[PDB]
């Protein structure tokens, strides 16, 4: 070597060292991936608020219990998704969300975590499903305006579970139903994924303000259950 | 306004494609393998490069 | 009781069941490891690279056991010999430390473990323990010669012998401290960590037939070391505790031992 | 907008010590490796000594070993030089340098004012000193080196440099041939590995000055004596 | 509705005609005169590690040396190959970066991805730090590819189906070309600049004409999404990989699929294809982590590289002929030759 070629190759590892030292600075945080169709409150999970790199895809940055959690939410096009999503096939979970309000759209909403759960490339990738809006599902059901059966027949044939532990004090019908939505989706996250990646149901409403907890928590689970794959526990 | 635009588009199609008529499969084919063989001997891929020269060398 | 006919086969058969599922033990490690390298990778291969060793060093003192403690090659090789069989053992138990502390740390600390899960802090902690256990070994072998040749005692009118007739009274207090210092520290170690390891299993859960799954191969581990070395610690304190009680103990404890170095690669192995 | 200004030169007696400041502003300071040399008042240019980029490499030339020390501070964007047992050949104008080193980089790009300082290896060679010439003609002015600079990679490391009178040197072509940023384009080099020309098709009034070769295979930095072009 | 339906259902009818009017004689039976080219060895040389997640883009200089890659770690990377030398390390203002290119000049380099803007990077100025030179204006979906006509026009493809032709100096959109059907995911110039092509969502690829603005050609064949494009070296052909684990060679005068290259024991997708200098082989990054190298002419395998551990993103041959580099989502490159 001659002393350019000296020079360049410490300029060369320099510009390593600030690699490293950036990646390992990147590699500290937790990175969500944010889903879920329109007038669903996804927007309002958790409950700051941000504008981080607004153009294109949406940023939102939270911290709980001093780590910090980055969710992207790519909301800039209502077409298909099926392209861009292998480009989140490294994040730490896909935060879904459906409003269990309407029964309208609800066979969509699980069309839609049919697509998602069975991805080519996010079949290793834990989802975390929010059913948003619970107090306007208990007022209609209450309200018997509508039912589940005109969209649901098997809801006639469904009964509560022997598990189930409805704690706020609720009426038996209410916690039926969402017991049967909410095992619509754990139905469809089960028939496949053989316990590779799995699904973390919850329930809550807009002005719920503990979703953060949940998905800390939940997150930890996923952290937990890939530390364990590393050791070949499972 | 669509279908009309799309019309056009495709009487365009067929205006370029006249040439394509004009033009022979067997002689694009042909002209593959002319340029193939004309610049057979200048790309290292095909034929491997002496090691003197070879810029990648360990 | 010794017959040698018996300790002779049971040596013979254990050499012979552990090379083969040994070597495809390390064999299947390592094809693990190309892909990548974990701290779990890392303390397989060096359980592996200790069970090869102490395997091939296995017929040795099981020729020796047919001879009845007699060794038939000159005695110029019996520190050799000496540490390629009594070294592997300690090795193997703070192996089996390791490896039960890493598990506890990632299961009770997730985000904390890959937070800072670097396989360079493992091979460091292996290199470590190897550093350790080698350097406890020497001051210990140092106050045994009495500089006959190093590491070996003659009974008179007798054949040579691999520390089998080393005086109790001088044996007994070093290898009391020993064995302590190398074992019941790291059971200690392997205990705390998994009983940690199921309390996050049970906290953490996700399936019970997955979490049963778990908590056995973690509990396979841990009755492993406990099963095969444990006898063999447990002679030498009670060796330690009653000078006047038999030498057969010891024979036991080595053919646990030797059934160590088979138990290990199952119960733990990648394959 | 680079700029460069340097600070401390005075009287000083033999033997003392001084400190010299240099002050970087319009670039990024932390990514250049830094040089200072010297010009004799009388005499041609002279390096002194070099800081890498993030200080990992230092080197000094000889007559000034140990006695003197280079330092550098990122965050004031500052070069610092220490100068210790003075004597009368330390007497000089103390340039100082920046430089880059990358694949296609141009090093000694960009000079500082520098600031007169008072006491109480290959060798470059240049056959002329001095040539009378008019505006508007071609010239040509030749140096030689000891050794042969074109290394094994392909590339010859020769610089070429013009002070105008009064006025700080600056790079003409970095390389055998490479012509640096912002010199008008009349300007050219050729030569083969030993001895090596430059080449000035046409003469304006701002190319009278001094012309100095140099070479960068390898430490020490040594510059020519110079080639003086007058107007005539 | 359905009065201007038969109007076009006639003319693509009409068109098919054409094209199987011109073709007689096949390409493989044309080319079955030859001599195989035979099994091709090819070996790693350079092996560039410093990206720290998985890279999307790579694009070779035009000097045959000093390449630039991207990668979701935030970072662009501009590598001396010959020493493996890092001459050049850009932050990214948004991690999600999918395509990069490399001025023929090598003064610019042009990266964008999910943020919708086609950032161009000055590398050549006084300061002596890259910087941002222009953030072009907005598409209305992701950027897929990018690729330099000269140091002061770009052209890009976007996820909104529409492909546009950028003037760097004044920020704006000289020219918008017409719709797809689905995201353009891939985009390669002719050697004369003068025409591209594109390859879409909707299993077709388009050629355009840069000047005018107007879909020349349309052209047909594959069952999945096309990943990849790239002209011929003459440009009277181009070839494109698919979803469908396959990749077609088109020509553009004959308007007609000309060769498939597929076998029955590969089945994932194609993410990249290139030709070699002379065009005779034609080289494809799979997704089952290795890539192929076929006989252009008799559509055979002729070799494997088969040196990444995980999925094979992007793959560029050099100008000069030398080398081709790889890089794929384990975080490396590597240069084969
Ligand atoms: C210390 C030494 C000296 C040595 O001299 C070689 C000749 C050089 S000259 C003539 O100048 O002396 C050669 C070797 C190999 C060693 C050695 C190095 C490392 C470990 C061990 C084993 O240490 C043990 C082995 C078993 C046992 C030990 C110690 O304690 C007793 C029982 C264990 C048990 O029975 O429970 C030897």
């Amino acid at each position: 070597l001659s002393a350019e070629d000296k020079a360049a190759v410490e300029r060369s590892k320099m510009i390593d060292r600030n690699l490293r030292e950036d990646g390992e600075k990147a590699r500290r945080t937790l990175r969500l991936l944010l889903l879920g169709a329109d007038n669903s409150g996804k927007s309002t999970i958790v409950k700051q608020m941000r504008i981080l790199h607004t153009s294109g895809i949406f940023e939102t940055k939270f911290q709980v219990d001093k780590v910090n959690f980055h969710m992207f939410d790519v909301g800039g096009q209502r077409d298909e998704r099926r392209k861009w999503i292998q480009c989140f096939n490294d994040v730490t979970a896909i935060i879904f969300v459906v409003d269990s309000s309407d029964y309208n759209r609800l066979q969509e909403a699980l069309n839609d975590f049919k697509s998602i759960w069975n991805n080519r490339w996010l079949r290793t990738i834990s989802v975390i499903l929010f059913l948003n809006k619970q107090d306007l599902l208990a007022e209609k059901v209450l309200a018997g305006k509508s039912k589940i059966e005109d969209y649901f027949p098997e809801f006639a044939r469904y009964t509560t579970p022997e598990d189930a532990t409805p704690e706020p004090g609720e009426d038996p019908r209410v916690t039926r139903a969402k017991y049967f939505i909410r095992k619509e989706f754990v139905d469809i996250s089960t028939a496949s994924g053989d316990g590779r990646h799995i699904c973390y149901p919850h329930f809550t409403c807009a002005v719920d303000t503990e979703n953060a907890r949940r998905i800390f928590n939940d997150c930890k689970d996923i952290i937990l259950q890939m530390n364990l794959r590393e050791y070949n526990l499972v | 306004t669509a279908s009309i635009a799309q019309a056009r588009k495709l009487v365009e199609q067929l205006k370029m494609e006249a040439n394509i008529d004009r033009i022979k499969v067997s002689k694009a084919a042909a002209d593959l393998m002319a340029y193939c063989e004309a610049h057979a001997k200048e790309d290292p891929l095909l034929t491997p490069v002496p090691a003197s020269e070879n810029p990648f060398r360990e | 009781d010794l017959p040698p006919q018996l300790s002779f086969g049971l040596y013979v058969a254990a050499f012979a069941l552990g090379f083969p599922l040994n070597v495809l033990a390390i064999r299947g490690a390592t094809a693990h490891a190309r892909l990548r390298l974990t701290p779990s990778l890392v303390y397989a291969l060096n359980l592996g690279c200790s069970d090869l060793l102490l395997t091939v060093s296995l017929p040795l003192k099981a020729v020796e056991a047919l001879a009845s403690g007699a060794w038939p090659l000159p005695a110029s090789l019996c520190p050799v010999f000496a540490v390629a069989h009594f070294f592997p053992l300690y090795a193997g138990g703070g192996f089996l430390a390791a490896l039960s502390a890493g598990r506890y740390l990632g299961a009770a600390f997730p985000l904390g473990y890959q937070a800072f899960r670097r396989p360079c802090y493992s091979w460091g902690v292996c290199a470590a323990i190897w550093a350790l256990v080698l350097c406890h070994l020497g001051l210990v072998f140092g106050l045994e010669a009495p500089g006959t040749s190093l590491g070996i005692n003659t009974p008179v009118n007798g054949s040579p012998v691999c520390l089998e007739a080393w005086d109790p009274a001088s044996a007994g207090p070093a290898r009391f401290s020993l064995s302590l210092l190398l074992f019941f520290l790291p059971l200690a170690i392997t205990a705390f960590c998994y009983v940690g390891c199921l309390r996050a299993l049970a906290r953490s859960g996700l399936t019970h037939r997955r979490k049963l799954r778990a908590a056995w191969v973690a509990g396979g581990a841990l009755l492993t070391l406990l099963l095969c070395v444990g006898p063999y610690n447990a002679s030498n304190v009670a060796s330690f505790l009653y000078p006047n009680l038999g030498g057969s103990w010891r024979k036991l404890g080595l053919i646990t031992g030797a059934w160590s170095v088979v138990l290990n690669p199952l119960v733990t192995g990648y394959l | 907008d680079v700029q460069l200004v340097e600070s401390g030169g005075g009287l000083v007696q033999p033997g003392g010590s001084r400190k010299l400041s240099c002050s970087a502003s319009g670039f990024a300071f932390s990514s250049f490796g830094m040089h200072w040399v010297r010009q004799a008042p009388e005499k041609g240019l002279e390096w002194v000594a070099y800081i890498s980029s993030g200080s990992g490499t230092i080197y000094y030339a000889d007559t000034v070993k140990g006695r003197f020390t280079i330092s550098r501070d990122d965050p004031k964007n500052t070069l610092f030089l220490q100068m210790t047992s003075l004597r009368s050949e330390d007497t000089a104008m103390y340039y100082c340098v920046r430089s880059i080193y990358y694949y296609g980089s141009s090093p000694f790009d960009f000079w500082g004012q520098g600031t007169t300082l008072t006491v109480s290896d290959i060798v470059m060679t240049q056959a002329t000193s001095s040539v009378p010439v008019t505006p508007g003609e071609s010239v040509s002015i030749s140096c030689r080196s000891s050794k042969s600079l074109l290394h094994s990679n392909g590339n010859t490391y020769l610089y070429w440099f013009l002070q105008r009178p009064g006025q700080s040197p600056q790079l003409l072509i970095y390389r055998m041939s490479n012509l640096a940023s912002g010199v008008p384009d009349r300007f050219s080099g050729s030569g083969s590995g030993t001895a090596f020309t430059l080449t000035i098709s046409r003469l304006e009034a701002e190319d009278v000055g001094v012309y100095y070769c140099m070479q960068h295979l390898e430490y020490p930095l040594t510059f020519g004596a110079g080639t003086k072009l007058e107007l005539k | 509705l359905d009065q201007l339906r038969q109007e076009a259902e006639q003319l693509k009818n009409q068109i098919r005609d054409a094209r199987k009017a011109c073709a007689d004689a096949t390409l493989s039976q044309i080319t079955n005169n030859i001599d195989p080219v035979g099994r091709i060895q090819m070996r790693t040389r350079r092996t560039l590690r410093g990206h720290l997640a998985k890279i999307y883009a790579m694009h070779w200089g035009t000097d045959s040396r000093l390449l630039v890659s991207a990668s979701q770690d935030g970072k662009l990377i501009i590598w001396d190959s010959y020493t493996t030398n890092k001459v050049h390390a850009i932050p990214l203002r948004s991690s999600w970066v999918m395509t990069c290119a490399y001025a023929p000049s090598g003064n610019y380099v042009a990266c964008g991805g999910l943020d919708n803007i086609c950032s161009i990077y000055n590398l050549k100025t006084r300061e002596g730090n890259v910087r941002v030179s222009r953030e072009l204006a907005g598409h209305t979906g992701y950027l897929s590819c990018c690729r330099f006509l000269d140091d002061n026009q770009i052209v890009t493809s976007s996820g909104d189906t529409t492909c546009a032709l950028w003037d760097i100096e004044t920020g704006q959109q000289t020219t918008t070309f017409t719709g797809h059907t689905g995201d353009v995911m891939s985009l390669s110039l002719a050697p004369d600049t003068r025409l591209f092509v594109s390859g879409a969502c909707d299993a077709s690829a388009k050629l355009w004409d840069v000047r005018e603005g107007m879909c020349r050609q349309t052209f047909t064949g594959h069952e999945s999404d096309i990943n990849a494009i790239c002209f011929f070296p003459n440009g009277n052909a181009f070839a494109t990989g698919s979803d469908d684990a396959t990749c077609r060679l088109f020509d553009l005068r004959a308007d007609q699929e000309l060769m498939t290259y597929s076998h029955d024991n590969i089945i994932c997708g194609i993410t990249s294809v290139s030709f070699s200098k002379s065009g005779r082989l034609l080289l494809a990054g799979y997704d089952d982590f290795n890539c192929n190298v076929w006989d252009a002419l008799k559509a055979d395998r002729a070799g494997v590289l088969a040196g990444h551990d995980n999925r094979v993103s992007c793959l560029g041959v050099t100008d000069d002929g030398m080398a081709v580099a790889t890089g794929s989502w384990d975080s490396f490159l590597k240069i084969w030759n």
